[PDB]
């Protein structure tokens, strides 16, 4: 149960945004343009990590 | 051209009026969800202008196909827009016009001019096949962002003079891009020409909530908890 | 290090790389009536201001860089250059015709009496702002002042708000009663255009057009060009917007007539309906892991 709740958690985490435009970094790539993406990114970046 | 009186009448609500809040296949998992439902067991109201507030869940179960569109409106007058929607035997007909209603829009069966005087300079319209088709019709409408959405349900029902207990949820019909305010509503009705009789309807309104919706492993939801009604269901959402 | 003992160790990862790409857009050939929004002849004042809605159509962006050299281009939640592949829900296009010196005022987070008795944007605006010069067309020679806007209003304007209302403002105790005494001044200004007059004050025709993004299915697409479907192979894929890669297969799944997509457990896609032909398709990621070396001793 708690191996299962643990690997569970850790998955749902990667759905939050920590404060960007969008959770998903794709759509961001093909939406945006290189010198205004590392904003985004960085916050996602940090909360994964 | 007066011709009929409303009486007022209370009744609980149950566990109905639920619908699918997206367009998201689903299977085999239990989601919660917070927006606009109707709370469980609530009190509707039965009626044998009306505000509309945040959302209306109307009720229905005559087949004499008395009951024919509804209109919506602000101020009910020529001066602004007020949405109105017409069903018939062939398609189904809704406007925007700043149509100058009267005092009681009544269906002549077809002359508009009772319902409304003239109409006027509008944008959109719409004709589709009828939204109406022992049976139960029940209907939820609200206005949101810039959208008139409404959904619907038929189902088959027994002899019963109250809503039946059980679980159906309203598959979505209409998503309209209209985007004007709505205030009240009133109820069609279509009299033979000058005979005046009787119609029976069941009125509730949405509020902001919490629900957990259960999916079967075959795309259809089953049972829903309302997370706000007891402590035992605050356990159950908690719990998941 | 340049000596190895015997062992396994983890050295890096490897993943199958993808063959192609799918492109499924959809195979609606209208034109979107940008061309009606511009170059009308008849701008509407800005204390009421036209709302045009656009969907159901395929937008195409080269007659406006064509159109007229801007005084003003600025798009805020989206890069200019890109709009030619992006997918909306519905398309807003709001114009006007304001002061050459208050352009500055039309921003999120901004100040002024247009922005708080005219037109107010909201704080999380997704959408472009363009701005050209109309000296040349809505300037009598003897003063044009068919352009008003509002000057006195008792509290500010929420975001995309429209008021049109014309009465006396009371600034006082005393009431108007109706009439323009003293206290008492009318709501609208009246806008003064001569071609005499010099830059900042001249007139300007501005339209502003604001997206919605990651809604229902959209609409409002489609310059490029769809491409045919394969199966059982890593693959690139867009499903008008949604893109990614993996292997497409075929789908057991029973949708109702009014889902598009699908998900799971973990909240990620796992199916979706070919927008040409009604058919579901799962789709699976690309195989992946982990590589291993095993050697004994470097001796
Ligand atoms: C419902 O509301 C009415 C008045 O709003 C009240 O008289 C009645 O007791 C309430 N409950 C039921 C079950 O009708
Ligand atoms: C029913 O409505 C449709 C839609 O406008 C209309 O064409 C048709 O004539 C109507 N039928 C009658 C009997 O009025
Ligand atoms: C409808 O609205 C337009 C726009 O304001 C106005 O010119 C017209 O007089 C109104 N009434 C009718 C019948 O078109
Ligand atoms: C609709 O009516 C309400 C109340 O009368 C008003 O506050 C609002 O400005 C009107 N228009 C819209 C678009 O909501
Ligand atoms: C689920 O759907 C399948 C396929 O349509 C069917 O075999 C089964 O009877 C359904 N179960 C229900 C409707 O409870």
């Amino acid at each position: 149960n708690h191996n299962a709740q643990a690997l569970n958690t850790l998955v749902k985490q990667l759905s939050s945004k920590f404060g960007a435009i969008s959770s998903v970094l794709n759509d961001i790539l093909s939406r945006l343009d290189p010198p205004e993406a590392e904003v985004q990114i960085d916050r996602l970046i940090t909360g994964r990590l | 051209v007066n011709l009929i009186t409303r009486t007022q009448s209370y009744t609980n609500s149950f566990t109905r009026g639920v619908y699918y809040p997206d367009k998201v296949f689903r299977s085999s998992v239990l989601h919660s969800t917070h927006d606009l439902f109707l709370p469980f067991f609530s009190n509707v109201t039965w009626f044998h202008a009306l505000p509309f507030n945040d959302g209306v869940y109307f009720a229905s179960t005559e087949k004499s196909n008395i009951i024919r569109g509804w209109i919506f409106g602000t101020t009910l007058d020529s001066k602004t827009q007020s949405l109105l929607i017409v069903n018939n035997a062939t398609n189904v007909v809704i406007k925007v016009c700043e149509f100058q209603f009267c005092n009681d829009p009544f269906l002549d069966v077809e002359s508009e001019f009772r319902v409304y005087s003239s109409a006027n300079n509008c944008t959109f319209e719409y004709v589709s096949q009828p939204f109406l088709m022992k049976n139960l019709r029940e209907f939820v409408f609200k206005n949101i962002d810039g959208y008139f959405k409404i959904y619907s349900k038929h189902t088959p029902i027994n002899l019963e003079r109250d809503l039946p207990q059980g679980f159906s949820a309203l598959e979505p019909l209409v998503d309209l891009p209209i985007g004007i305010n709505i205030t009240r509503f009133q109820t069609l009705l279509a009299l033979h020409r000058w005979t005046a009789g009787a119609a029976a309807y069941y009125v509730g309104y949405l509020q902001p909530r919490t629900f957990l919706l259960k999916y079967n492993e075959n795309g259809t939801i089953t049972d829903a908890v309302d997370c706000a009604l007891d402590p035992l269901s605050e356990t159950k959402c908690t719990l998941k | 290090s340049f000596t190895v003992e015997k062992g396994i160790y983890q050295t890096s990862n490897f993943r199958v790389q993808p063959t192609e790409s799918i492109v499924r857009f959809p195979n609606i050939t209208n034109l979107c009536p940008f061309h009606e929004v511009f170059n009308a002849t008849t701008f509407a004042s800005v204390y009421a201001w036209n709302r045009k809605r656009i969907s159901n159509c395929v937008a195409d962006y080269s007659v406006i860089y064509n159109f007229a050299p801007f005084f003003a281009f600025k798009c805020y939640g989206v890069s200019p250059t890109k709009l030619n592949d992006l997918c909306f829900t519905n398309v807003y296009a709001d114009s006007f015709v304001i002061r050459g010196n208050e352009v500055s005022q039309i921003a999120p987070g901004q100040t002024g009496n247009i922005a708080d008795y005219n037109y107010k944007l909201p704080d999380d605006f997704t959408g472009c702002v363009i701005a050209w010069n109309s000296n040349k067309l809505d300037s009598k020679p003897s003063g044009n002042y068919n352009y008003l806007y509002r000057l006195l209003r008792k509290s500010k304007l929420k975001p995309f708000e429209r008021d049109i209302s014309t009465e006396i403002y009371q600034a006082g105790n005393k009431p108007c009663n109706g009439v323009a005494g003293p206290n008492c001044y009318s709501p609208l200004q009246s806008y003064g255009f001569r071609p005499t007059y010099g830059v900042g004050h001249q007139p300007y025709r501005v339209v502003v057009l604001s997206f919605e993004l990651l809604h229902a299915p959209a609409t409002v697409c489609g310059p490029k060009k769809s491409t045919n479907l394969v199966k059982n192979k890593c693959v690139n894929f867009n499903f008008n917007g949604l893109t990614g890669t993996g292997v497409l297969t075929e789908s057991n799944k029973k949708f109702l007539p009014f889902q598009q997509f699908g998900r799971d457990i973990a909240d990620t896609t796992d199916a979706v309906r070919d927008p040409q032909t009604l058919e579901i398709l799962d789709i699976t990621p690309c195989s992946f892991g982990g590589v291993s070396v095993i050697t004994p001793g470097t001796n």
